[PDB]
């Protein structure tokens, strides 16, 4: 159907005609499979809910104290590969920043792409001694595999790591400590989690943590690769209010490399020469393959992003972990 | 073939990384029962890598472990052989053996009594257990199963097996000390029947190894926090015959354990009792017992 | 004298425990202290190093065991991955793989040098 | 007589001598660490691991370059 | 201790400072043994004094 | 006036002029004020003449 499900498997309103029902599946996941057993508590939340109820849930109903950092893990949605030492230095820096600031890690949640690198990062930080880090994931409900297994009020449901290689549904990462499942009523379609995640990250930054040394709760976003939508979400944070700094982790290609090649040669934002900008559009339209009709628009987004260069911190491998860049952006975007 | 059967082929080949990639697969239907059955064969063939992976996919050791499943794990001659046969002969005769005699949970319990020595009066000889055993010859599922697997791999000499069940379990310091006492005394019975010196040295290496895994366990606990470390040392262990880490360690004769700083401070704070003076001791305690007026000038803890 | 002090610390446990678990008056007077103990369990009956601990307290002690088992095996690993035998181990395999892989590169680069003169003539 | 009260200038000489000994001592120590067997093995190890990454990168690049040069020969 | 070493390097009269720190640390060592606290404390102050020495 | 150089050329020539002063025991006349060529040779002696 339009919702992607089977024609007989039924039972926004535009073309899906949804009706707003009370929530029914919430509780705890017993992760059998994948090495160590980890309990991860999950709540289904509609995509159009108020963020203050999720904040009240995460503070009182979830026994999670307010962190001093919000490391987001916005990245490539499809599965990719990295250098082994680059993934190792990335994971070590991420877990080191996570212990030093006590952060909540807003990883996507479904086990494909940069989320799989975050779960491998938690394999390095065994975290069998300090897993308090709320590795809270924001993945849509209709896309997770074995949706019938996670039905149940306050029930510790078994969830195997069974991930069929031809199935469109994606199993969740077994090493996350918490889960939020964004239900818009459809199955197998992206975009149901994005705006809820934006308003909860803004609502966490809305809270003034008791220190508020710079201000508020300081949120820092991390990007590894991504589509043109990663250039777009970079345009989101890099010109946001209060402008949220982002480490654009390099050595990986796709969006972050084009952003880095802009940022190394941008000077005062629009002060880039034509010469390398031509080879830029060649790689933007040929290496990343994004058609030139929109790669002119990728010029204007990239240069509008360099209009605030400063917050976009690069990182390179080659010791010298990413936690340098995370704490540096933490001190930039604080006022 | 069906993947349970193909798993038992992998168990033989001992090619565990091919077994965790192809035998274990998405959607691969394991008929209920065969997964636990393959676990039992993995224990008795000493496939410690294979029990690591079969708990990694999950065998839920609490649910697997049963009185008769563990009993077959005590009578299996398959795998690396042992000294238990001889050790049961000592115990049967002292209380009062045919080779077909299939050993018992209560029967090894009285053995544990003989070598650990003194008290260590285990759950297998508690009267409550002898009535469940009488009635049967999650009630029959052992409460903290990993303890029962430790005592087994200690008695049937299985070292890389045993060290696995140590890390995955609970009552961690206790398990090390009990393993030390059980190995050392079996090493004594090795030289008491003065058999092959191979078993006597091997159990005595093992008594030392499971030995040190106590002392740096305490050492880095002292680095964590001094208080909770002492709380561990004086913690009353119902599963280990209602005793303490100090009592097991002195019964095992592990001086280093009663000589590392944390235990000594505990001992010194017991020689104080419920008073706090120290300093010029020896003379001040003598002056107190001779002058009951003079104790009124000595400090007391709150 | 090689051992000494350790044997002494062992003999302390036997000492401290036994002198604790005795009645209060000295040998000629223990008679009175027995009759004090007897009268204590004839009025409470007819009519030290064991902290009975609570559940929430064994919950944090078992958790303390479970955060004290893992950090150790981390040290065991790092010690090995920094000990000067395994550091020389992992050099020699990596240099071995650097032998073959640079072997590939120099031999293949010779095809590319041929291609330079090939493109010079054919273009 | 083993307490030779010094004139303040000569005392300043004594201080500056002692400062030189401080500096050379710590410098020697740094030489004793940067030329002990242990640290040399450490630095060689880390640097060879870096070299092995970067040689793998050169090999992949070489593959791309060789294919590109073959394509240039195809267009020639 | 490490703060004391940084103070030891940066400064002057360091021979005097070194030997005085040695005496003060050994003295704190036998006093803390005379209070028979953690013998790690007595041993720590004693290793301290041996180092400054 | 103040300028800057490539780091490899600054390190090679900077190590060279200090290890002339190691062996010859020379006197080094400079401008004295830390700007430009004097600022570069001040960092040049702070490069390896501070470790020799």
């Amino acid at each position: 159907c339009c919702c992607g499900r089977l024609i007989g498997q039924h039972v926004w309103s535009i073309s899906k005609h949804t009706q707003l029902s009370p929530t029914d599946a919430f509780g705890t996941i017993e992760f059998q499979g994948g090495g160590h057993s980890n309990k991860a508590m999950y709540v289904r939340v509609s995509f159009d809910t108020k963020p203050d109820l999720l904040l009240h849930l995460m503070t009182k109903e979830w026994q999670l104290e307010l962190p001093k950092l919000l490391i987001s893990v916005h990245g490539g949605l499809q599965n990719f590969e990295l250098q082994p030492k680059l993934k190792q230095v990335f994971g070590k820096g991420l877990i080191k920043a996570a212990m030093t600031t006590g952060a909540w890690i807003f990883t996507g949640g479904v086990n494909t792409g940069v989320i799989r690198h975050v779960g491998d990062a938690l394999k390095d930080h065994a975290s069998k001694s300090r897993g308090k880090i709320c590795t809270i994931g924001i993945a849509p409900w209709g896309i997770v595999e074995n949706q019938e297994d996670l039905i149940g009020r306050d029930v510790v449901r078994p969830y195997q790591t069974m991930s069929n290689p031809m199935s469109k549904l994606t199993v969740l990462n077994s090493m996350h400590s918490h889960f939020i499942l964004a239900d818009n009523g459809t199955t197998g379609k992206y975009g149901a989690e994005v705006k809820l995640r934006r308003q909860l990250e803004k609502h966490i930054s809305l809270q003034k943590i008791n220190t508020r040394i710079g201000q508020g709760v300081p949120v820092v976003a991390l990007i590894v690769e991504g589509g043109p939508n990663v250039i777009s979400i970079v345009l989101e944070y890099l010109r946001d209010t209060p402008p949220v700094p982002v480490v654009v982790c390099d050595g990986s290609g796709r969006a972050s490399d084009i952003l880095a090649f802009g940022h190394k040669y941008s000077e005062e934002g629009g002060l880039i020469n034509e010469s390398l900008r031509d080879q830029l559009l060649v790689t933007i339209q040929k290496t990343f393959t994004y058609t030139r009709t929109q790669a002119q628009h990728l010029f204007i987004i990239l240069m509008e992003c360099m209009k605030k260069k400063e917050l976009i911190t690069v990182f390179r491998m080659g010791h010298q972990d990413i936690d340098l860049a995370i704490l540096t952006a933490l001190l930039k975007g604080a006022n | 073939a069906s993947a349970p059967d193909q798993l038992s082929l992998a168990l033989a080949w001992n090619r565990v990384d091919i077994a965790r990639s192809q035998i274990f697969i998405y959607g691969q239907q394991w008929p209920v029962g065969s997964l636990e059955q393959a676990m039992l064969d993995a224990l008795v063939l000493d496939r410690v890598d294979f029990v690591k992976l079969l708990i990694e996919n999950g065998v839920s050791m609490h649910r697997f472990l049963t009185i008769s499943r563990l009993e077959e794990l005590y009578n299996t001659r398959h795998g690396p052989s042992n000294t238990l046969y001889h050790l049961v002969r000592d115990v049967k005769k002292r209380e009062y053996l045919p080779p077909d005699y299939r050993i018992s949970l209560i029967d090894i319990g009285l053995v544990i009594e003989y070598l650990m020595g003194g008290a260590y009066r285990c759950n297998y000889t508690r009267k409550r257990f002898r009535t469940l055993y009488h009635n049967l010859f999650e009630i029959n599922h052992f409460p903290f199963p990993f303890h029962e697997l430790m005592v087994w791999a200690v008695l049937m000499k299985r070292q890389k097996m045993a060290l696995f069940f140590w890390q995955h379990g609970e009552e961690a310091m206790a398990k090390a000390l009990v393993a030390c006492k059980l190995c050392k005394a079996m090493a004594h019975e090795a030289s008491e029947n003065d058999m092959v010196d191979d078993i006597s040295q091997e159990l005595n290496h093992n008594s030392r190894d499971f030995g040190q895994l106590a002392v740096e366990l305490l050492d880095q606990s002292y680095k964590q926090d001094e208080q909770l470390a002492m709380k561990l040392l004086t913690y009353e262990l119902k599963n280990w015959s209602n005793a303490t880490c100090l009592q097991l360690a002195v019964a095992a004769k592990h001086r280093d354990f009663i000589a590392h700083t944390c235990s000594q401070m505990l001992l010194t704070d017991m020689w104080m009792g419920r008073l706090r003076m120290r300093k010029n001791s020896g003379l001040k305690v003598i002056l107190g017992i001779l002058l009951p007026p003079s104790i009124l000038s000595l400090e007391f803890k709150n | 004298k090689s051992i000494s002090n350790q044997v002494w610390k062992f003999q302390r446990y036997q000492l401290i425990m036994t002198f604790h678990e005795r009645p209060v008056l000295p040998p000629p007077l223990i008679i009175f202290s027995h009759m004090t103990m007897i009268f204590q369990h004839l009025c409470c009956r007819w009519r030290g190093l064991k902290l009975f601990i609570t559940d929430d307290e064994l919950k944090k002690v078992h958790d303390f065991e479970e955060q004290c088992i893992e950090e150790y095996f981390r040290e065991k690993d790092d010690r090995f991955n920094s000990s000067n035998d395994e550091r020389i181990r992992v050099t020699s395999e990596r240099v071995e793989n650097m032998s073959m892989r640079l072997e590939e590169v120099n031999e293949r680069e010779h095809s590319m040098k041929a291609s330079l003169q090939t493109v010079d003539i054919r273009l």
